C-alpha cells in the first residue's frame, strides 16, 4: 500500500463527499467525459470521469479491486507503472464508454478491469515480476463482463479497459 | 448513467 494507491482512494472518497454534498448532477457537469465539441479542450474531463460513483457499494466494491490489484502494482513495478496504467486505461475506456453509450458514465471499474487484464496476463507471461491474478478471480472477472451484457453496466468501458491491459502486459512481457 |  503505496503514494498512488493511496492518492486515488482519497481522491474517490473526496469527490464521492461532495456528491452527496452538491448532488450527482452537478459534480456530473463538471468532471464527466465531454458532451459537447466546445468543451474539448477541458483536460481534466478525459481522466475525471474515473473518480466519480453513484452508490456506496459501487465505490466501495471499486476501490477494494484498486487497493488489491493498484497496491500490488505499486509494491512490485513501482510508482510510475501505476500511474501510466491509470491515465491510458481511464483515457481509452472513457473514450470506448463515450463510442457506445455517449458521455454520462462514471467509475474506476474502466481502470479496475485494465489491472485486472495486466495484473494477469503479466504473471502468466512474466511470473518473476512478482504479481498474479489467481483462476478464481479470472472467473469472477469474466463473470462481470457477461453479466453486464444480459443486465447498469457500462459494457464499453469494460472490455476497452480490459484489452488495454492484455496489451500492456504483453508488451511488457517482451521488455522483461 | 452507467456504471463504470
Amino acid at each position: 500500500a503505496g503514494p498512488v494507491t493511496w492518492v486515488m482512494m482519497i481522491a474517490c472518497v473526496v469527490v464521492f463527499i461532495a456528491m452527496q454534498i452538491l448532488g450527482d448532477q452537478e459534480v456530473m457537469l463538471w468532471l464527466a467525459w465531454p458532451f459537447d465539441p466546445t468543451l474539448k479542450f477541458e483536460f481534466w474531463r478525459y481522466f475525471t470521469h474515473a473518480l466519480m460513483h453513484f452508490s456506496l457499494m459501487h465505490i466501495l466494491f471499486n476501490l477494494l479491486w484498486w487497493w488489491y490489484l493498484g497496491g500490488a502494482v505499486e509494491k512490485r513495478l513501482g510508482s510510475g507503472k501505476l500511474i501510466v496504467i491509470t491515465l491510458i486505461s481511464a483515457l481509452l475506456s472513457g473514450y470506448v464508454q463515450q463510442k457506445f453509450s455517449g458521455p454520462w458514465f462514471g467509475g474506476l471499474s474502466g481502470v479496475v478491469f485494465a489491472l485486472m487484464g495486466y495484473v494477469w496476463l503479466r504473471g502468466e507471461r512474466d511470473p518473476q515480476s512478482g504479481i498474479y491474478l489467481q483462476r478464481g478471480l479470472i472467473i469472477f472477472a469474466l463473470i462481470w463482463i457477461v453479466a453486464g451484457w444480459f443486465d447498469s453496466m457500462a459494457n464499453g468501458a469494460h472490455i476497452a479497459g480490459l484489452a488495454v491491459g492484455l496489451a500492456m502486459a504483453f508488451v511488457d512481457s517482451l521488455n522483461a | 448513467v452507467r456504471m463504470a
